[PDB]
RNA sequence: UUUUAUAUAUAUAUAAUAAGGAAAAGUAUUUAUAAGAA
């Protein structure tokens, strides 16, 4: 299916219909041998103008 | 009993001088192990001036001396892993399969084959001395290592509960 | 109170009611006194695990409700039932170590669960002379210190030590136990019995006879091996202790009331002990010669019969319907065996070491006799009754009568003795008697008594008998029906490696690689 | 269900055992109270008892948030033969790096394999794993096909 | 060498097997009542909520 | 029966019908049969 | 002797006394032809026999 | 411990009393494998 992901908003207002995302995930790092998050922040498209900073949403 | 039966190696067999004022005496120093190879092992050491044969003869009545009992798997293993720290060295010891050899250091080697140890594989970290290696060899086979049968008791379990269930 | 005449009648629903009542309207929960009569109640069910959880929690909820050496007694008896004997010395380990005081009850327990333990190598875990020793030294503890003794302990203490001398095969002490009990019962009953002597004498003879020495007596007979040693006779104190006892019974014997022992300290030949333990077994079946059932005349045995051909040719018209001419037999039977012999002491459990007798001493032609003497096939008796309905409703004649009388001397054939059968042919390694059992046993298959038992109770004991004939097929050397045996019903019963061993080695020793892995795949298929 | 109060807790029994304490007290949690559950019934701790942080409670006393903050776990340790029956305890899945391991691995840890460095089972060695908020022996674990955190070796 | 363990110790690569038909057909119920069972939307969701 | 393995009875049955063939066509020679007696003689006999 | 160290097979097989269970370091070589043989006492030598 | 008894002001100090005793025989595959020397 299309990819989801669930993410906090971080920056929104800056741009104009875009909010920045911060999307965490889990991946195994065999040199340290621990499950670890990973981040990254995606820049999504707001239609409306309903998302805040500080919001979790789905993407 | 004892001359038939134990057999002797040499473990360790140097000069160890004792820088006096008038020159440098030399002394010999031996360590040896005498084990049965049925499980009785103990160790020995010796110094003496004049010669090493000396050294080495009361290495041997000490080695008599301490003839302790050895616990063992099957007459042929450890009951299960030994991680022993003695005087800076670092024994890893692994309990293996029938048929599997002696894949450990030489030192290692001599005492399991004295006392009977058919079945090991180890690593030593840290100090590597010949010496140490033997003394913590020894200790850590006999302190560190407790019978399945001794731990049954002490947990007031029975045999068939205690032991490991088979996966594949 | 109420939880004691509830256990002592084993009513798990008055257990409910009465715990479920206290709590529901009194506020009332069980202190430690009640919980432990609780463990004693499960441990009645033969429920262990329940009655552990219950001590688990007796030592949780609080110091007040923590066990105290009744309860740990109550324990060991679990043990000893459970024949848990390294459970047993950590419990001991723990009186010691909650600084709990030690009592009388504790020291037999713990000779009690040793002695039980000792019975097998399996169970023992091949210690078994270490474990009989351990229960001698306990006895020797309790003999150095008061405690606290109680009424029944003098008792338990002689059955403690017979169970140390009936599992290791001391037949000499055995006897002497055994002559010194009854001698001691006997006379402290006829010392202290309101009564004449002559007319009670039924009455003091069946107080005096208990089951349980008699079934240790007959153990100790049936684990005979001449090359054994007794692990009593080593030690100081206990070649002491077997000194005094041997010296008193022959003191007893040399100097009223009479037993049948043989006039010797030790039996040293496989005929004295199947004579002694026909002798013993004889003795009890008369409730000591009161009842003079087992001798018999030409005359007892046809006056008997014309008296049930009376009794049961009237019987059979009155009857509504064969069930109920049926249901008038058995009462009839029942009632007969109960009038003619002990019931205590005849039963299956003391036939079951009684037939184990020669077995153990590799005697057929003993074996045969007893079976037949003492035992009776269900379908056989139930073919009997049919034949006499049709004969007196509408030689063999009075033989079918000969053998409605006889069915006093006899019990039914349950699932175990059966096996126990079973047994005697793989020891014998008598093709024929294999043969017989394995039909009499498909046979008893559809009498009533094996229906009446439970689904699960009934695969276990045909997988139990499903084994056997394969370790009687394995022995015999015919692999090939033995893996056919475990083929055949693979899917109905779980084939362990435990039960499959004896045939996985005899099959490895030919090398007999097809036959090897299928019957492991049919093993470890899982 | 801190395994850093589980590392405390077993850091407790190891210093209990080598001063030899027959009586010591852990905290009245759940997580606490299986593990000593579990160790109590393979025979490491010779009894439980409730208690407040005083010693054991003489009668019984129900759980409340009132006493909540001392309530105590009273656990007995065994010593056969001048040796400590529970001679050693260690955490395997650390706080920083947790192990969750699936049923094939937990089989392949009890057959003797490494996985993630993680030494495998002993044979006088026991194992606890919590599935789904249940603490339970890993031989048990994997007789249920559960899915679980690998936490402690106790040997 | 060691990775051919993966695949059972077999050294090369077949092609990938085709399949003779690319989507699923019509007497496949279950496929057609995962597809048109109703989507959920939420922490783990597929769709736009309703709003959105 | 004869306390054997039953590969070595299946070599045995293989090597007596070569065996009975050789002796059909007495492909056998005087030193083979004299080799075949003396190494016979060489080893301990089985017993059933 | 390079030779020797491919054909060697360092994982052996065994199927109260002491099972010998390293005498079986050189059972491997037992199967060849030649070897075969000189065991069957078809040849005075393992040469003679190749 | 518990239950009651006296006395004193539902409670307190004293005295007595305690229900937990059961017996029975027979019922392998163990797995992966890490050595140091000068």
């Amino acid at each position: 299916a299309r990819q989801n992901f669930l993410g906090l908003v971080v920056s929104q207002g800056k741009m104009q219909k875009t909010v920045k995302v911060r999307v965490e995930t889990k991946v195994f790092n065999k040199k340290i041998n621990k499950e670890l998050f990973h981040r990254r922040d995606y820049l999504v498209h707001d239609e409306g103008e309903i998302s805040r900073e500080g919001d979790l949403v789905r993407i | 009993y004892i001359t038939r039966k134990l057999t002797m190696k040499p473990l360790v067999m140097k000069r160890v001088s004792n820088q006096t004022g008038k020159g440098k005496i030399a002394s010999f120093y031996a360590l040896v192990v005498v084990g049965d190879k049925n499980g009785m092992v103990g160790l020995g050491e010796g110094k003496s001036r004049e010669e090493m044969s000396k050294a080495i003869f009361k290495a041997h009545w000490d080695a008599v001396r301490n003839l302790k009992e050895i616990p063992r798997y099957e007459n042929r293993t450890i009951y299960g892993d030994i991680d022993f720290r003695y005087h800076g060295v670092k024994l890893h010891l692994r309990s293996a399969k029938p048929g599997f050899g002696l894949r450990v250091n030489h030192v290692i080697f001599e005492i399991c084959e004295c006392a009977g140890i058919k079945d090991l594989s180890g690593k030593v970290y840290k100090s590597r001395n010949d010496m140490n290696i033997a003394k913590g060899t020894i200790e850590a086979f006999t302190k560190a290592q407790k019978t399945l049968d001794e731990v049954a008791l002490g947990r007031g379990k029975k045999l068939v509960d205690v032991r490991k269930v088979y996966y594949s | 109170n109420c939880l004691k005449y509830s256990t002592k009648c084993s009513s798990f629903h008055d257990m409910d009611y009465f715990i479920t009542k206290f709590r529901d309207d009194y506020g009332i929960t069980p202190n430690k006194q009640n919980l432990t009569t609780v463990i004693q109640f499960y441990s009645r069910k033969e429920m262990t695990k329940q009655a552990w959880n219950t001590f688990d929690t007796m030592k949780f909820l609080s110091t007040k409700h923590f066990p105290d050496i009744c309860t740990y007694n109550t324990m060991l008896r679990i043990c000893e039932k459970e024949r848990n004997f390294p459970k047993a010395l950590d419990l001991f380990q723990e009186i010691q170590d909650h600084n709990i005081k030690p009592t009388t009850n504790t020291y037999i327990m713990m000779a009690r669960v040793l002695a039980s333990s000792s019975s097998n190598a399996v169970v023992s875990e091949g210690k078994s002379d270490s474990l009989r020793l351990l229960g001698w030294k306990y006895l020797h503890e309790l003999e150095d210190k008061n405690l606290y003794r109680h009424k029944k302990d003098d008792l338990n203490l002689f059955l403690a030590m017979m169970a140390l001398a009936a599992f290791d095969g001391d037949i000499e002490l055995s006897r002497a136990l055994y002559y010194l009990f009854i001698a001691k019962k006997y006379k402290t009953l006829c010392a202290n019995w309101k009564g004449n002597i002559l007319v009670d004498q039924d009455t003091i003879w069946k107080s005096t006879l208990m089951p349980e020495m008699l079934n240790y007596l007959m153990l100790a007979y049936a684990r005979f091996d001449p090359r054994n040693l007794p692990v009593l006779s080593g030690y100081e104190k206990g070649i002491e202790l077997r000194r005094k006892f041997l010296r008193e019974f022959d003191s007893s014997m040399r100097l009223k009331f009479k037993l049948p022992f043989l006039p010797i300290s030790d039996l040293n030949s496989e005929a004295q002990v199947l004579a002694e333990s026909n002798a013993i077994w004889s003795f009890n079946m008369e409730n000591g010669g009161t009842r003079n059932t087992l001798t018999s005349s030409n005359e007892a045995a046809l006056e008997d019969i014309k008296k049930y051909r009376q009794l049961l040719d009237s019987f059979a018209q009155e009857a509504e319907d064969f069930n109920e001419f049926k249901f008038k037999v058995m009462y009839e039977v029942t009632k007969m065996q109960r009038e003619s012999i002990n019931v205590n002491v005849f039963n299956k459990i003391s036939l079951h070491t009684y037939l184990s007798i020669p077995i153990n001493l590799k005697q057929q032609k003993e074996f045969l006799r007893r079976l037949t003497f003492f035992t009776f096939q269900q379908h056989e008796f139930e073919a009997v009754i049919k034949r006499l309905y049709e004969g007196y409703r509408n030689n063999l004649i009075m033989h079918d009568i000969w053998y409605i009388t006889c069915l006093r001397h006899k019990i039914m054939m349950d699932t175990t003795l059966y096996e126990l059968v079973m047994k005697a042919a793989i020891e014998f390694q008598n093709e024929d008697l294999a043969k017989k059992v394995w039909n009499d046993r498909g046979k008893f298959r559809t009498t009533v008594p094996f229906l009446k038992m439970d689904q699960r109770i009934r695969i276990a004991k045909d997988q139990k008998f499903a084994h056997l004939m394969v370790e009687f097929f394995t022995k015999q050397g015919k692999y090939s029906d033995a893996i056919a045996i475990i083929l055949s019903s693979k899917n109905r019963f779980n084939w362990t490696y435990s039960m499959v061993r004896n045939l996985h080695k005899a099959l490895e020793e030919i090398e007999d690689r097809n036959s090897v892995e299928i019957l492991l795949d049919v093993v470890n298929k899982k | 269900m801190s395994l850093v109060k589980l590392a405390n807790t077993c850091a407790h029994l190891q210093n209990c055992s080598k001063v030899r304490v027959a009586l010591t007290s852990i905290p009245y949690t759940k997580l606490q109270l299986q593990f000593a559950y579990n160790l109590y019934q393979q025979g490491f701790l010779s009894s439980l008892q409730k208690g407040s942080t005083m010693g054991p409670d003489k009668d019984f006393v129900e759980v409340t948030p009132d006493n909540i903050s001392t309530r105590r776990l009273w656990v007995g340790l065994k010593y056969r033969d001048n040796k400590p029956v529970l001679s050693s305890c260690k955490l395997i899945s650390k706080p920083n790096s947790r192990i969750h391991l699936p049923m094939e691995d937990m089989k392949k840890l009890c057959s003797g394999v490494t996985i993630r460095n993680i030494k495998p089972l002993q044979p006088g060695e026991l194992i606890l794993v919590r599935a789904h908020n249940n603490i339970m022996d890993i031989n048990e674990a994997i007789s249920k096909k559960l899915d679980g955190e690998v936490l402690c070796r106790v040997k | 060498g060691k990775g051919a363990a993966k695949y059972g110790f077999k050294s090369g690569v077949f092609p990938t097997t085709r399949s003779i038909l690319k989507s699923p057909t019509t007497k496949q119920t279950d496929i057609i009542n995962k597809v048109k069972s109703p989507k959920p939307k939420g922490v783990l969701g597929i769709g736009y909520a309703k709003g959105v | 029966k004869y306390g054997l393995k039953i590969p070595r009875v299946e070599a045995i049955v293989k090597l007596v019908s070569v065996e009975n063939s050789w002796n059909r066509r007495n492909r056998v020679s005087s030193d083979l049969k004299t080799m075949d007696e003396t190494l016979y003689r060489m080893f301990p006999v089985f017993d059933s | 002797e390079k030779r020797w160290q491919t054909v060697f097979k360092p994982k052996l097989d065994s199927v109260i006394k002491e099972t010998p269970f390293l005498l079986q370091t050189f059972a491997v070589l037992e199967k060849r032809l030649d070897f075969a043989l000189f065991r069957a006492m078809f040849a005075s030598s393992v040469r003679q026999a190749r």
